């Protein structure tokens, strides 16, 4: 029962990706280095 | 709830079997 | 020609199919069981395609052919081939059967087939008149077995006028048809008529009248799953536009669940888009599997960007998202909801804070939600505690948001309620299954 | 060889002593248990955390004030495991009926 | 009863998913031994549900 | 098996394709030496066009002429075998032609030649070798469809009949592909199965294989299986004795030394960024490892102050608060933060409550299925 009444209107990734992957932030190494530097003094 | 689910599944299977039997009998009629 | 002979063979097989369907309709009227008419209508969508001029020409030459007005009405609108060599006289009714008038259900089915062919041929005007004639002659009939084919023809008539880009000359007439179907106790016909009326209102933005109709009219429970899905989508749009966000989300999730497996791509696209918008408004970030699907990916890409902007909380990202695809959202009929999201974004952040923290300080929550001052945070948090988004209790004496302590749900009564609902559903399913049982007459 | 085996023996002895000293208590504070075992607070805390994380003596620590709570570990209610397995079986039976009913 | 019904549901799964069509009318008659399909099936469902419903109603 | 195509070449190409290392010199020299020794003219041209390098006219012409005359010799040998020698000789000649085609980097020509050889090859072992060669080509180029289809074909060939060595090699190949697809559970399973008898030295040396196995096992295996299969595993421990960094990283999680664990995790994230296979998934690996460490720490506690856990992780209170909030929002950690008192409370569901939730979910799914079936059949 094709609902023709409603019109029927790169990233070839095979792995499922959750939302957290999209979030943009400095690499973990930079974060850890900065935190250790700031807690070193 | 588990017993009710089992009963519903059994009833649905019996209904499917009866429907297929009726359809087969009708088809073999002609 | 090879292609011509292949087309002739496909036409002959389609003629055999229509003969089988007409025989099923006659057997249904004899036994007064919709099952057969339901199967005929089920096969109808498949036959709607793969039909050419000679197909319907031969169908009308064989069926009907009583010199009735139908042959002088559709035939002038559909061309006629030459003297086909394979002049197989497709006459299921022979002698006395031919003399007897065509069964109202079978004649209605043939008229529906010709109307569908006219639709596929873009003969909007001719299909207009043929549909009026068939609808008028089916209006006089009162056999119950005719009601299902009547609902199918009603839907196709509404579709033909929808392609007529008018969809208003039909409003009153479909209202009357739906009311008469309700009086007659018909289920499928009234279902399709209610769905089509809701669709017309949604097209022409008459939301208030649609809500009144849905509130007053009652949809039969024993309706088609596809019809139920369409009605659920329409009611979901009505509720979402009307600020009943939770009900809209539930209804549209149900409609998506009841969609025809993999049969209607566009309905799934629209349901997913509106559900994404409504869920974003309600404070929930939608699942990524929808956006990752193959058929819905390109359609929902702008909604994927919108969800990204909402979750990240970047109002600027939301503005640029609207700038690029704002007209697309408008053409999709969701621009107003997108603006509501633009001004309600803070709800998602408040909900995330409620999920994460339990005794967050007001100053710290204001800092996290990039609010200007803690008092604004207090106002927003109380508004959220109403909005069904949070379950906290502000303690203004020391200005910290104390989320309600979680309790063992199992030791409470809610599990009993859930089990009661599920057990009632299971018992009802068993009762329905054993109720019909289709036991043949010995 | 001596170092590794003596370290393992020390671990076993600490485990046995800690288990022995928590039997009467139900919400013993970490300082008292450390004093009873004659060990640093941090060492006893780490050993208790490792023991809990490894399905050893049942309980949960709370560093907010410091105690070693011990409970009786409700069994599991095998009835629910059986019910879930039966639900899975009936779901696959419904799938089979889906395979059937294709013939109308 | 629930554990034995889980085993019986495994057996019912095996019997139905097989659905051997080599004269199925004959198959249903060549495997009649008061077994998995329904006899040791919903019989146990009835036992469980009767006992539980009666006990709960008495408790309330 | 033959080293061709050399996956080190693909790794170097990806490393150069990385933004930071695009200008690296030593990798440049290594890749140029490999190209010159192997005489990959099509690969050289593709790499030059992709990386916008300056094509060496003399070197390019020399490589092209060498490839041309080698191909002419191979074609002459094929014609001689066809005219005079039997089917086995022609099959081996076409196999050599395909091998050299893969040598220079011609993906399409090499694939077509290998397909023809497979069509003309009857021996099951030679068909398996051809499938392995095509799988190696796919890994070198990262063609998902080619690798999937060829893995299915290799599985079918092994099922029909296959020696144990081919099964082990195919297990390692599936593990590598799974690591490249981010299905880390299957990667850990396969690599732990094959670590005892690693015989596929063409893809990667044993040290790299053990490092990958440790990484994927820790991202996938839980604590009991991790202890039983990785911590106490003789092969993995023996290999790790030569890799102090990987050994420290693996033992940090098991021994509960969280600061060293985070240092090693930062090092591992940096290493995977450069790796050609873990590069697409390095962020996910680091995030999941951090989540696993947080959950492991919280398993033994019910309410631990943010200060104590920040000290344990060698990080500030603010960073741990933000990360815990982010992970809680995603429904990964079972805890709720209390900022005013700075106490994290674990809300791990009771066995009864989790069982009730699971039964509710599964029963809802089954009831939806049953309702759909009833609607479909009842008409």
């Amino acid at each position: 029962d094709e609902f023709e009444e409603f019109p029927a209107e790169e990233d070839a990734h095979v792995w499922e990706d959750n939302w957290d992957d999209d979030n943009v932030e400095d690499d973990f190494s930079n974060q850890l280095r900065a935190e250790l530097e700031k807690h070193g003094y | 709830y588990l017993a009710s689910l089992i009963r519903s599944v059994v009833a649905l299977h019996n209904l499917i079997n009866n429907k297929i039997a009726n359809r087969d009998a009708e088809k073999k009629e002609g | 020609a090879a292609a011509e002979h292949s087309q002739r063979e496909l036409d002959t097989v389609t003629l055999e199919d229509i003969k089988e369907h007409v025989k099923q309709l006659e057997k249904a009227v004899s036994g007064k069981e919709p099952r057969f008419v339901l199967r005929a209508l089920r096969m109808l969508p498949s036959t709607s395609r793969r039909l050419n001029h000679y197909v319907l020409y031969k169908a009308v030459q064989g069926f009907f052919t009583s010199n009735n007005a139908t042959r002088d009405f559709l035939l002038p609108f559909l061309e006629e081939p030459m003297d086909t060599e394979a002049d197989l006289q497709f006459r299921p009714r022979t002698g006395k059967a031919a003399s007897t008038p065509l069964l109202p259900e079978v004649e209605a089915y043939l008229q529906l087939l010709v109307v569908i062919f006219m639709m596929n041929s873009k003969r909007y005007k001719e299909a207009q008149k043929i549909s009026d004639d068939l609808m008028q002659k089916i209006s006089t009939q009162n056999r119950r077995a005719l009601d299902l084919v009547a609902a199918k023809c009603y839907y196709y008539h509404a579709r033909v006028y929808e392609f007529l880009d008018k969809l208003d000359v039909v409003r009153s007439f479909l209202h009357a048809r739906l009311r008469t179907a309700t009086l007659r106790h018909d289920a499928d016909g009234q279902a399709t008529l209610l769905n089509l009326l809701l669709r017309n209102y949604l097209h022409y933005s008459l939301y208030d009248q649609a809500e009144k109709l849905v509130s007053k009219s009652v949809f039969p429970e024993q309706a088609n799953n596809n019809e139920w899905a369409r009605y659920l989508y329409y009611t979901g749009r009505i509720k979402a536009i009307q600020l009943e966000y939770s009900e809209a989300r539930r209804t549209m999730t149900n409609a998506l669940r009841k969609a025809p497996q993999h049969t209607a791509v566009g309905f799934k696209q629209t349901v997913h888009k509106l559900l994404i918008v409504v869920e974003l408004l309600l404070g929930e970030i939608p699942d990524r599997l929808q956006f990752r699907q193959p058929s819905l990916k390109r359609s929902l890409m702008p909604y994927f960007l919108l969800t990204q902007a909402v979750r990240t909380g970047n109002l600027a990202k939301f503005n640029q998202v609207l700038d690029q695809f704002g007209e697309k959202f408008q053409a999709d009929g969701t621009y107003t909801l997108i603006i509501r999201l633009r001004h309600n974004v803070i709800k998602t952040g408040v909900r995330m804070i409620s999920l994460s923290y339990s005794r967050i300080s007001l100053a710290d929550i204001a800092q996290k939600l990039q609010l200007d001052s803690p008092e604004d945070a207090e106002f927003i948090v109380a508004k959220a505690i109403r909005d069904g988004v949070i379950e906290a209790s502000i303690n203004h004496e020391k200005g910290y948001v104390q989320s309600k302590e979680m309790i063992d749900i199992y030791s409470t009564r809610e599990p009993q309620l859930a089990f009661h609902q599920r057990i009632s559903f299971c018992l009802d399913i068993h009762n329905m299954s054993v109720k019909a049982m289709r036991f043949p007459p010995k | 060889i001596i170092s590794t085996h003596l370290a393992k023996l020390y671990d076993n002895l600490l485990e046995q002593n800690l288990i022995r000293v928590i039997e009467p208590f139900s919400r013993v504070q970490i300082e008292h248990i450390s004093s009873l075992i004659k060990l640093s607070k941090a060492d006893v805390e780490r050993k208790l955390s490792q023991m809990i994380l490894d399905k050893k003596f049942h309980g949960i620590l709370d560093q907010g004030e410091g105690v070693l709570i011990i409970f009786d570990e409700p069994p599991v209610d095998k009835t629910y495991e059986a019910a879930l397995e039966t639900i899975q079986n009936m779901s696959k039976v419904v799938d089979s009926l889906y395979n059937k009913a294709k013939k109308l | 009863v629930v554990k034995e019904m889980l085993e019986l549901a495994k057996n019912y799964n095996k019997a139905v998913e097989e659905e051997d069509k080599m004269t199925p009318e004959q198959l249903a008659i060549k495997n009649v031994g008061k077994q998995d399909p329904k006899r040791h099936l919903e019989e146990h469902v009835d036992v469980l549900m009767t006992s539980n419903i009666v006990q709960c109603l008495a408790a309330m | 098996l033959p080293k061709n195509p050399d996956l080190r070449i693909a790794q170097l190409r990806f490393l150069l394709s990385l933004p930071e290392h695009r200008g690296d010199a030593a990798v440049r020299d290594e890749l140029m030496a490999a190209v010159r020794d192997n005489n990959m003219a099509p690969y050289y041209e593709a790499l030059c066009k992709s990386l916008d390098w300056q094509i060496d006219v003399d070197l390019l012409n020399k490589m092209k002429k060498a490839n041309e005359d080698e191909l002419k010799r191979l074609d002459e040998e094929l014609e001689d075998a066809e005219k005079n020698l039997g089917e086995s000789e022609i099959r081996d000649a076409m196999m050599a032609k395909a091998e050299y085609l893969c040598r220079i980097g011609d993906k399409e020509g090499a694939l077509t030649a290998f397909r023809k050889t497979y069509d003309k090859t009857v021996a099951l072992g030679h068909r398996l070798d051809i499938v392995f060669y095509l799988l190696r080509i796919g890994l070198f180029y990262m063609d998902n469809d080619l690798i999937t289809r060829n893995t299915e074909k290799a599985k079918s060939l092994i099922e029909e009949g296959g020696d144990w060595d081919r099964r082990n090699r195919l297990k390692v190949y599936q593990g590598l592909y799974c690591v490249a697809i981010r299905d880390f559970k299957q990667a850990a399973e396969l690599f732990l199965d094959t670590v005892s008898t690693f015989t596929s030295y063409e893809l990667m040396d044993y040290k790299t294989f053990v490092t990958y196995t440790v990484y994927v096992s820790m991202i996938a295996l839980e604590r009991p299986d991790l202890r039983e299969k990785v911590i106490k595993g003789a092969e993995i421990l023996e290999v790790l004795h030569s890799l102090p960094a990987v050994r420290q990283y693996l033992f940090s999680l098991y021994e509960c030394r969280y600061s060293v664990f985070f240092q090693s995790l930062a090092v591992v994230e940096q290493e995977m960024k450069k790796d050609w296979l873990f590069a697409p998934h390095y962020r996910y690996y680091v995030r999941e490892m951090r989540i696993h460490a947080y959950s492991q720490l919280l398993e033994s506690y019910r309410s631990l102050t943010l200060g104590y856990m920040a000290e344990a992780f060698g990080v500030g209170v603010e960073f741990i608060d933000q990360e815990l909030s982010r992970f809680i929002a995603a429904g990964r950690l079972h805890c709720k933060i209390d900022k005013v008192n700075e106490i994290v409370e674990t809300n791990r569901p009771d066995s009864k409550n989790w069982q009730y939730q699971e039964t509710i979910k599964k029963g809802d799914l089954l009831l939806n299925r049953v309702q759909k079936l009833s609607r479909v059949i009842n008409m």
